[PDB]
């Protein structure tokens, strides 16, 4: 993550991020809506950061420092570039919506009144097809990635030293290889929870309540399709084991 | 410090997310209670042993039978949650959550946890449940269910007041350590 965005999302809530003289100008219902929208953007910034640790710290470090067999790094980090592209673009749109809403003379005081339209755009058309295809591939390769990691850590000394070295800093405490993989798999199922709570506090404008209701429906359709398209791949699986499912 | 993995399971309104938030947070959430929990690695010292306990939530995965099991690999301890204000969350334990956890986490200790124990003496809770011919889950009903499902143990807590929260995670650490 970059310092500007980390500082903008350092507070535990929107009510603590904005100036107290700005907070006092809003109704409690607007504050509750903004606290949940702030949590969605903050968790998206963290999710994009998890993908950057996977691509830049782990993947690139293994390619430039280790002598692994070809196709081993891809097996540990399936679809990470496609996932980074999807979420970095989504994050850019959320952060631009926040930026446009800032008051002149402020870098922290804003109210986002129109999130629904951005969520419908993200969870419909080509971007939804790309998310569905990429998560169906990633989640089907999840178990294989974890097993490959465990095999490499148990049998390769240089791999163990590499992992222990790059995961040593306290800021990486929650972000080991297996932890990153599960954080990415669990991300998609956080969206309906966040969207439903934003919707609970967005009844003031009927257009907004409708847009968030449509967005919630699209996210659920996307999740149902991903869930139906998953079948765990296993290294060395035989065709007979596959067609006897 | 040895690394252990904990996963919490249970119905959507069982309070599992709130329990993980209250345990992990430095300072109780007085201004905003988060909607979701990402992960956390708690430094715990129980009975003289230091453990790094990775904490994971299954919230949002309840309707997705192929995504949800991806949370289980290499779990060392399961917290199986129900809400004391919801006798229906306790009924879903033996033939929905228990067979799933036994299948994906064989030989992993399960601690059955009754959440929201503060609502057992809440008059609004008692009036609402009485309309559907119900009452808050009794301590003996929780213990009997834990006994029936082969749980390692039975515990109660309140995320709202923090009572019993530290004890649940210290016991989970002890269960994860047993060979
Ligand atoms: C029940 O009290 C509160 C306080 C702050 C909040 N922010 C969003 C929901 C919400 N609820
Ligand atoms: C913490 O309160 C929450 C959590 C998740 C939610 N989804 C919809 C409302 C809602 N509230
Ligand atoms: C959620 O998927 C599964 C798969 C196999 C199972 N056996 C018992 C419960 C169960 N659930």
């Amino acid at each position: 993550s970059m310092e500007m965005d980390e500082k903008d999302f350092a507070a535990d809530s929107w009510s603590l991020a904005v100036d107290s003289s700005f907070l006092q100008q809003h109704k409690k219902e607007v504050m509750k809506q903004q606290d949940v929208i702030y949590e969605l953007i903050q968790t998206e910034l963290h999710h994009v950061r998890t993908l950057k640790i996977m691509t830049r710290l782990f993947r690139t470090g293994m390619l430039e420092e280790l002598h692994l067999e070809p196709g081993v790094v891809q097996g540990l980090f399936p679809c990470v570039d496609e996932l980074s592209d999807i979420h970095t673009r989504f994050l850019s749109q959320l952060l631009e919506r926040r930026r446009q809403a800032l008051c002149p003379g402020s870098t922290r005081n804003f109210v986002i009144h129109r999130l629904g339209d951005l969520l419908i755009s993200q969870f419909s058309g080509p971007s939804a097809e790309q998310m569905c295809k990429t998560y169906s591939e990633f989640c089907s390769r999840h178990s294989k990635a974890l097993k490959l990691y465990k095999e490499l850590y148990a049998r390769d000394k240089r791999f163990q030293q590499f992992i222990r070295k790059v995961t040593r800093p306290a800021v990486l405490k929650r972000h080991g290889v297996q932890e990153c993989i599960l954080l990415v798999t669990q991300r998609i199922t956080k969206y309906p929870l966040l969207i439903s709570r934003i919707l609970q506090h967005s009844h003031g404008i009927e257009e907004e309540r409708q847009d968030l209701t449509t967005a919630l429906g699209l996210v659920k359709e996307l999740l149902s399709n991903v869930d139906e398209g998953i079948y765990q791949l296993e290294k060395g699986a035989r065709l007979q084991e596959i067609y006897n499912r | 410090a040895i690394r252990k993995k904990l996963v919490i399971v249970g119905d959507g309104a069982c309070g599992k997310t709130c329990l993980l938030i209250v345990f992990s947070k430095d300072q109780f959430p007085e201004v905003y209670v988060p909607t979701v929990f990402e992960n956390y690695v708690a430094d715990i010292e129980v009975d003289g042993k230091q453990v790094e306990l990775a904490l994971w939530d299954t919230a949002g995965q309840e309707d997705y039978d192929r995504l949800r099991p991806l949370s289980y690999p290499d779990t060392d301890v399961i917290l199986m949650c129900f809400s004391i204000d919801s006798p229906d969350s306790l009924e879903n334990i033996p033939e929905k959550w228990t067979p799933e956890v036994k299948h994906f986490c064989p030989n992993v200790p399960i601690i059955l946890v009754g959440n929201k124990k503060d609502l057992r003496n809440d008059e609004h809770t008692r009036r609402e449940l009485a309309k559907m011919k119900q009452e808050p889950v009794k301590p003996e009903e929780g213990r009997d269910m834990a006994n029936r499902i082969g749980a390692f143990g039975y515990m109660e807590c309140s995320a709202k007041t923090k009572d019993g929260v530290r004890e649940v995670f210290e016991m989970a650490t002890r269960a994860a350590l047993q060979a």
